[PDB]
């Protein structure tokens, strides 16, 4: 019963992952006054299963000048590590519940980069070598600032459980008290998962496809899959660290409900910012987080630390 | 047998062409051309084509202007570098057949002398319109693929 | 309310159409389900609106 | 045991997929499908020569950095000791220094990239 | 008959705008602060 | 006839991309006002020489 | 062929190699399975293998020669080879190390029985064993390339042409004078 | 010009603008696509006397140069120096 | 630029490559309507602007 | 005249400031920006639905070649070669000779359409209206061989679309 609880977590993400493909080319299409995807299926949505099929029918390549057992590799890191992000949430129930949720998926993370810095270095070509590099940049930007973020926000909360942030925010949002740090939390995201203005490691109008360029059908279709698995994964993990969603033990299909609309409407505004902006610069990128966001957010780290002090609001540790 | 390659033909020609990739490859004015059909007007997008910068992420090469001898080198290079299987669509007169600088010393007379071509869309430039008859001729095209039926009879 | 107004316009599309059969015929030959004032027809069977 | 299953279940349907993606396609390799890919032309030296990193002395700065959420990633449990008067004097005073030596890469335009 | 080709209307075609029109919108800057300490007093409470 | 139209000129003062991009925003504005003389005062006659 | 259509021009080449061959890439790709089988260990059977090129442009001439008709030719290279030092000269070129051992013609047909199981394109077959280690015929009697106008060409002018791109990123960049030719049988 | 009166206040607000007024599609404001038959006019060269093309011939009028100098008093400038341009009454800063 | 093209089409026959202006002035007069409908587009692009 | 893009001084009351230090902590115009995209997003999309719907075309369109005949049936093209002589692209290839009746009729007409630049000048040129290029532009091809037009195709191209090419050439002829 456990393993069919591992298919029933791991076969809806990569639909859904298929489906956000299909929503992003429809809600950037209305965006840009055109449609998206209409005629593959009615509304376009047959469009992800073909292409699906289509790229694992495509010829693979392996480059004359690459790194064998890297380059394969570096895929199947990518897809393993997108879907372990997803054991530890509880919605309202983790697959794996543990103590240190908020430690393993910043662990996770951290060993998720290295699909791309070896992707990048085993393909043995200088757009892929640019773009790897770019990716060791970007998360030399983001990951201090990141971890400190959260732990401003768990200092509320008391514990690196999941779990306990949906009873943390029983009686109100996490946001109200901390939306400041929402707002550098929710940019910390798209550069975590290099979702644009701050998708530098493939950069198309740089890089031509950066890091990934010379990957090709299914190899390029798990790396493809792998980065919308966090662009949902990611949001999830806001809403239950900003948004609370109430969690009625009787009735934890209710949860599930408005705990899903929060993440559906969170991963929506990704695809809304894409749609906006430009680009950052891979150095500007830096030093917004160091020279802005540091700055702020160890004050604030500060702040919460004494905050549940001086009004004797300090959490327990269950 | 025949009834379940004929299923599956239809299956993987269904799918290739309903997720056609062209590479992001434009020479000259029928490029201008190339974009409208990506403009909202005709929206490419919304029929499953979509450009990739990569020839390694891309099905279709779209040879949108005219090729010099000094590019020749360049887009046979592209092309071997897409993976199989892989569709040429030439577009306009100067890819067609040299076009209006058909007797020049530095142009290659139709890009057909560099790579094979599946579909001819005629025009100085084509439409975006006519480039979307192309499009779907080429769709058209490749819903006739046997290669299954094929191999079940060798 | 508008917005019931709206879905009925969703209906006499479907009843437009002659039924759900011939609603889901247009749906997936022409991706298109607005329903219009027939112009002419050709002698080959296209319908014109 | 419940991990050590997931872990698996996850790498073990990733390296299905890279399997079936790679003996399923028909193959048609040949030198110059297989060739370095860089804009139509051929590449112009090695991509293992060297790549200078103008972002060296913020990356070894990191290194540093990253190493204060060791020291702070404890303050949740910290704060329920009976000696908070202690511990808020040595919270604030490992935040501040680490504020101080973000300041004084700052002020010595240590954050600047070299061009 | 007399000559018809394509000619404005008589008494000339209505004004076209072409300055660039950026409105205004949102409140003060204390405002806006305002609003933030507000909401942050509220949820530390 | 452009000596019948009125029209400014953008000028930029930093000579870079931005002060660019804002010369040719402004120039397609100033494009409108020259559409909009072009339309009033459009002349009858012939429009090629008369000269065979 | 010969009595149907009397007057035809029938070309009876050794084993061809080029680029997209099933020979020398044949060889190569052995290395997928680590030592190369061969039988006897390929000291037995003698080869002389002839270019593609050679071969098109023999047929090319047997049009247009007027003498071509109703005549044999033997398409053969200039040089014979001991299967041995064949394979051991495709894996210099290719860079590949190269570790012989030798498989009795009997369990080595069940290896090429095995193969024949895919629905495909088979990787080996037991009659691709028996002519690989087939020695190519000495036919004096019927005119050769010579004959046509062709020179043929050594296996050592083309063989980096066809073996270059089963090296690794290491080698891929090594001469063709880096690999000594392989010993020939005068 | 389908939406309803909420989306158009949607648009409208999130916009800031009032978009229905210049709406980007073009509906039925547009010319109708059949047109009377034009009548075009003549040029001033469609005259039965007093009209001989050596008179209007401009082809015939250009010399070749003029040689100034060939090699077989107060300076000059090529022309008088630009003025300088004023500023526009119309938005002087944008 | 797509309803632009369509002046470019409706004075030429062509969208992009016109060869409508000449030496001695342009190939065909302007078909009738065709004032009415620039007019038309003009009246709203400096909005296009602003959104831009 | 000319105007000033970007030489703007911005006020320093503490107002001012303070909007300012708003917009860069609160992100307000970055804000607006995700306005745009929003009203955008609820207005109905431009695109049309091709094939089942076509763009909008004028009667001076020009597309595919045709050969044009008198309404007895008689070709109109008198072989005069004037369409060869302008053709800028050369993609005209024209013979004649006396027809059995003593007509003057080509016995070669070619069009390149791989040459051509469908500029149009040939039918310019033309006196008698033999040669028009047509409305269609849907005639893409799966080979080179099928662009390269002779008289055979030309004539059929016109027997299939004359009740068209007559009713544009109508509408059109009195700007000529
Ligand atoms: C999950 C599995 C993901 C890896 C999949 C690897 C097999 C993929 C197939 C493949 O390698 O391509 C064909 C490739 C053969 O093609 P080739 O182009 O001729 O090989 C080129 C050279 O062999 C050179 O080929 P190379 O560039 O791949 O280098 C060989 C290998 C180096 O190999 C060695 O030198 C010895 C083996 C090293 C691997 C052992 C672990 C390394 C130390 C970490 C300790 C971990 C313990 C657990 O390189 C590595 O460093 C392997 C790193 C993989 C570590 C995975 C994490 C554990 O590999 C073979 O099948 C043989
Ligand atoms: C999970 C979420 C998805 C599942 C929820 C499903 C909720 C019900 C959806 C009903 C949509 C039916 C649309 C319709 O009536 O078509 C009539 C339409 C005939 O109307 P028409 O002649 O074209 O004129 C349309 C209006 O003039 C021009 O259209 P319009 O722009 O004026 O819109 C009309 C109407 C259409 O809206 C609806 O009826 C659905 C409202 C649900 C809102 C959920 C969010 O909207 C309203 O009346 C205003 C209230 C709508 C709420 C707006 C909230 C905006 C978000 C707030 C801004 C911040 C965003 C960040 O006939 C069709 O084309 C049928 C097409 C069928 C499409 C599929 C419909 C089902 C949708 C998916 C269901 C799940 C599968
Ligand atoms: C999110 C995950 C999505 C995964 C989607 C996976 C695709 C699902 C749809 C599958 C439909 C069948 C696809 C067949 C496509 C084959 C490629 C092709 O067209 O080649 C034409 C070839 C025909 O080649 P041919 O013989 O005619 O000639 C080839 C030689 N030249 C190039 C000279 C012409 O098809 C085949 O060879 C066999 C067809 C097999 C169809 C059934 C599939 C069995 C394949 C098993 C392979 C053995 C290894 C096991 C691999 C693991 C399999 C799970
Ligand atoms: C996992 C398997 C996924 C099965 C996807 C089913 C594909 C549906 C489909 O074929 O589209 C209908 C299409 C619809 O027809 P169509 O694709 O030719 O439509 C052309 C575009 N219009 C209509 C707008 C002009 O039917 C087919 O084309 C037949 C293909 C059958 C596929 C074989 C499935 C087995
Ligand atoms: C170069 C190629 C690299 C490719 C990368 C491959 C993927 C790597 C995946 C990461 C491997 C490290 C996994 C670390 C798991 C940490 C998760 C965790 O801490 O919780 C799991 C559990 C302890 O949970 P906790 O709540 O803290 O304490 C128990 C209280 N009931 O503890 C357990 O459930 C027991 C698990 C013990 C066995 C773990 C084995 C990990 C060894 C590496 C494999
Ligand atoms: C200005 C644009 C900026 C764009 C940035 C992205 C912002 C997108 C924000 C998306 C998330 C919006 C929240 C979605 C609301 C769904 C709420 C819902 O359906 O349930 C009701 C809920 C109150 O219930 P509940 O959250 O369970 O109680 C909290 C106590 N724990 O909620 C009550 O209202
Ligand atoms: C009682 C005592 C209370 C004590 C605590 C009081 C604290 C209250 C005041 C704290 C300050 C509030 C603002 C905190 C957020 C961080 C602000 C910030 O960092 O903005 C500056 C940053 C850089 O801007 P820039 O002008 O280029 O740099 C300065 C020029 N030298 O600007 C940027 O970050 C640029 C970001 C570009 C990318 C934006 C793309 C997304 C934009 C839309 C997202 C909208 C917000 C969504 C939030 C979601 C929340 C779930
Ligand atoms: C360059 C080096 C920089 C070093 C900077 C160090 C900054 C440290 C500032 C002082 C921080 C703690 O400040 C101190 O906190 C404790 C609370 O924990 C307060 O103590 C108060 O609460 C505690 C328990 O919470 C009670 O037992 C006590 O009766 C009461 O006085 C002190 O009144 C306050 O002065
Ligand atoms: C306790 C946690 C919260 C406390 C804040 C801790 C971080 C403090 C960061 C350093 C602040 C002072 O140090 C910093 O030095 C540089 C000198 O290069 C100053 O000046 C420089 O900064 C800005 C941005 O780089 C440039 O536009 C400017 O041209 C340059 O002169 C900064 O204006 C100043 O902010
Ligand atoms: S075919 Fe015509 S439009 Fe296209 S590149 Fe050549 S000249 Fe330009
Ligand atoms: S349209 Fe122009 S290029 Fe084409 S045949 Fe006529 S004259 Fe020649
Ligand atoms: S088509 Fe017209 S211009 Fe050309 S040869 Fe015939 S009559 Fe003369």
């Amino acid at each position: 019963m456990f393993m069919i609880n591992i298919l029933m977590l791991i076969i809806p993400i990569l639909l859904a992952v298929a489906f956000l493909t299909l929503v992003e080319r429809k809600v950037l299409g209305y965006m840009q006054l055109r449609k998206g995807p209409n005629v593959v299926g009615p509304y376009g949505l047959l469009q992800p299963i073909a292409d699906a099929i289509k790229l694992f029918i495509k010829e693979p390549l392996r480059p004359a000048t690459s790194s064998a057992s890297m380059f394969i590799l570096a895929p199947i890191m990518a897809l393993g590590l997108a879907l372990t992000m997803w054991i530890p949430l509880p919605m309202p129930y983790p697959l794996i519940n543990m103590n240190l949720g908020v430690l393993f998926m910043l662990a996770m993370s951290s060993l998720a980069v290295y699909s791309i810095l070896w992707s990048g270095w085993a393909s043995n070509s200088k757009y892929a070598l640019i773009g790897a590099l770019r990716a060791v940049a970007q998360t030399i930007s983001y990951e201090v600032t990141l971890a400190i973020i959260l732990l401003s926000v768990l200092l509320m909360s008391g514990s690196f459980t999941l779990s306990t942030l949906i009873t943390t925010q029983e009686q109100m949002w996490l946001i109200l008290p901390a939306w400041p740090l929402a707002m550098m939390w929710f940019i910390s995201t798209l550069a975590e998962t290099n979702r644009a203005p701050f998708d530098l490691t493939e950069g198309e109008s740089e890089l031509v496809s950066g890091f990934n360029v010379e990957y090709a059908a299914g190899p390029f279709a798990l790396f493809f899959m792998a980065e919308y698995a966090n662009i949902i994964m990611m949001n999830i993990f806001t809403a239950i660290l900003f948004l609370g969603t109430s969690h009625n033990p009787h009735m934890p299909e209710l949860y599930t409900i408005n705990f899903t609309i929060k993440s559906l409407l969170l991963t929506m505004s990704f695809l809304w910012i894409r749609a906006s902006y430009p680009r950052f610069r891979y150095d500007q990128l830096m030093h917004l987080l160091w020279k802005n966001f540091l700055p702020l957010t160890l004050a604030l780290c500060m702040w919460h630390v004494s905050l549940p002090i001086l009004t004797s609001g300090i959490p327990p540790q269950t | 047998g025949e009834y379940v390659v004929a299923k599956l033909d239809d299956l993987i020609n269904w799918a290739r062409r309903s997720s056609l990739w062209p590479m992001t490859f434009g020479l000259a004015c029928c490029a201008v051309e190339m974009m409208h059909m990506a403009a909202p007007r005709y929206d490419m997008d919304r029929f499953g084509v979509v450009f990739r910068a990569s020839p390694r992420q891309s099905d279709v090469m779209i040879v949108a202007g005219t090729l010099t001898n000094k590019m020749a080198p360049a887009l046979r290079k592209v092309y071997d570098q897409m993976p199989e299987p892989r569709y040429v669509v030439s577009m306009g007169s100067c890819a067609n057949g040299g076009g209006y600088y058909h007797y020049s010393y530095s142009v290659v007379r139709g890009c057909d002398r560099i790579v094979p071509v599946d579909i001819y869309v005629p025009g100085c430039p084509p439409t975006a319109e006519a480039l979307l008859y192309g499009i779907l001729q080429l769709q058209k095209k490749i819903k006739r693929e046997k290669r299954l039926r094929i191999w079940y009879r060798r | 309310m508008e917005l019931l107004q709206v879905l009925k316009r969703g209906l006499q599309q479907v009843s437009g159409h002659g039924g759900l059969r011939g609603y889901l015929r247009v749906l997936f030959r022409a991706n298109d389900v607005r329903v219009g004032t027939l112009v002419g027809e050709d002698k080959y069977g296209n319908k014109y609106y | 045991m419940n991990l050590m299953l997931a872990l698996l279940t996850n790498f073990t349907l990733a390296t299905l997929l890279v399997i079936i993606a790679f003996w399923l396609p028909q193959l048609n390799v040949y030198s110059e499908k297989t060739s370095p890919y860089e804009c139509g032309f051929d590449p112009m030296g090695s991509a293992r020569l060297p790549f200078s990193m103008k972002f060296f002395l913020v990356a070894i700065t990191f290194l540093l950095f990253d190493l204060e959420i060791a020291l702070l990633l404890p303050l949740p449990w910290a704060s329920q000791t009976a000696n908070l008067n202690t511990m808020l004097t040595m919270a604030l005073f490992l935040i501040i220094l680490l504020a101080v030596s973000l300041a004084y890469e700052w002020t010595q335009k240590g954050l600047e990239w070299t061009e | 008959s007399k000559v018809k080709q394509d000619m404005p209307p008589v008494g000339g075609y209505g004004p076209i705008d072409y300055k660039r029109n950026l409105p205004r919108r949102g409140l003060s800057g204390y405002s806006m602060f305002a609003v933030g300490i507000g909401a942050l007093l509220f949820g530390y409470w | 006839v452009y000596d019948q139209v009125e029209f400014d000129v953008p000028i930029g003062s930093r000579g870079d991309c931005y002060d660019r991009y804002l010369c040719r925003v402004e120039e397609m504005r100033q494009s409108i006002r020259i559409i909009s003389q072009c339309l009033n005062k459009m002349p009858p006659g012939e429009i090629k020489v008369d000269d065979a | 062929v010969r009595e149907t259509f009397p007057e035809a021009t029938i070309i009876k080449p050794a084993e061809i190699f080029g680029r997209e061959d099933r020979f020398l890439n044949y060889f190569a790709n052995i290395r997928w399975f680590g030592g190369v089988p061969l039988i006897s260990l390929g000291k037995k059977t003698v080869k002389q293998p002839v270019y593609i090129v050679d071969v098109t442009k023999g047929i090319i001439n047997a049009i247009k020669d007027p003498d071509a008709r109703g005549k044999t030719f033997a398409f053969v290279g200039p040089s014979r080879y001991l299967l041995f030092d064949l394979v051991q000269y495709v894996f210099a070129v290719a860079h590949r190390p190269f570790l012989p051992y030798p498989l009795p013609h009997f369990a080595y047909r069940w290896i090429g029985r095995l193969f024949e199981i895919s629905p495909f394109e088979p990787w080996t077959t037991r009659d691709k064993v028996e002519r690989i280690h087939t020695t190519d015929k000495i036919l004096p009697h019927l005119p050769g390339l010579e004959d046509l106008g062709v020179e043929a060409t050594p296996l050592e002018l083309k063989a980096i042409e066809v073996l270059r791109r089963h090296r690794t990123y290491r080698w891929l960049s090594s001469e063709i004078e880096d690999v000594q030719p392989a010993k020939t049988i005068p | 010009a389908s939406a309803t009166r909420f989306i158009q206040w949607l648009r409208n607000w999130a916009s800031g603008r009032d978009l229905q007024a210049k709406l980007q599609l073009r509906y039925q404001e547009i010319s109708k696509r059949t047109q009377p038959p034009p009548k075009l006019p003549v040029g001033p060269s469609h005259k039965l006397s007093n009209n001989y093309y050596c008179t209007r011939d401009g082809r015939r009028e250009a010399m070749p140069p003029s040689i100034v100098m060939s090699s077989q008093k107060k300076a000059v400038s090529p022309a008088p120096p630009i003025k300088r341009w004023e500023l526009s009454q119309d938005e002087p800063y944008l | 630029r797509e309803k632009m093209f369509e002046f470019y089409e409706r004075v030429s026959g062509a969208r992009m490559h016109a060869a409508y202006v000449r030496p001695g002035g342009v190939h065909q007069d302007l078909p009738l309507g065709l004032m009415d409908d620039i007019y038309e587009f003009s009246k709203n692009f400096s909005l296009r602007i602003d959104e831009l | 005249t000319y105007k000033y893009v970007n030489l703007r001084e911005p006020s320093m009351d503490m107002k001012s400031v303070t909007d300012r230090a708003a917009q860069t902590l609160l992100w307000t115009e970055l804000i607006r920006g995700l306005g745009m995209t929003l009203s955008y997003l609820f207005r109905e999309p431009a695109t049309i639905n091709y094939p089942f719907e076509k763009g909008p075309l004028s009667p001076r369109f020009r597309g595919e070649h045709a050969l044009r005949r008198y309404p007895s049936g008689e070709e109109r093209c008198i072989a005069c070669k004037l369409c060869e002589a302008v053709c800028p692209a050369q993609a005209i290839t024209i013979e004649a000779e006396p027809r059995a009746d003593g007509s003057r009729r080509t016995t070669r007409y070619d069009i390149d359409m791989t040459k051509c630049i469908y500029c149009g000048f040939c039918q310019e040129a033309c006196p008698v209206d033999a040669i028009v290029e047509g409305p269609n532009f849907e005639f893409s091809t799966e080979t080179h061989e099928e662009l390269l037009y002779n008289k055979e195709k030309l004539l059929n191209n016109g027997d299939k679309w004359e009740a068209e090419i007559a009713a544009n050439i109508q509408a059109d002829y009195l700007y000529r």
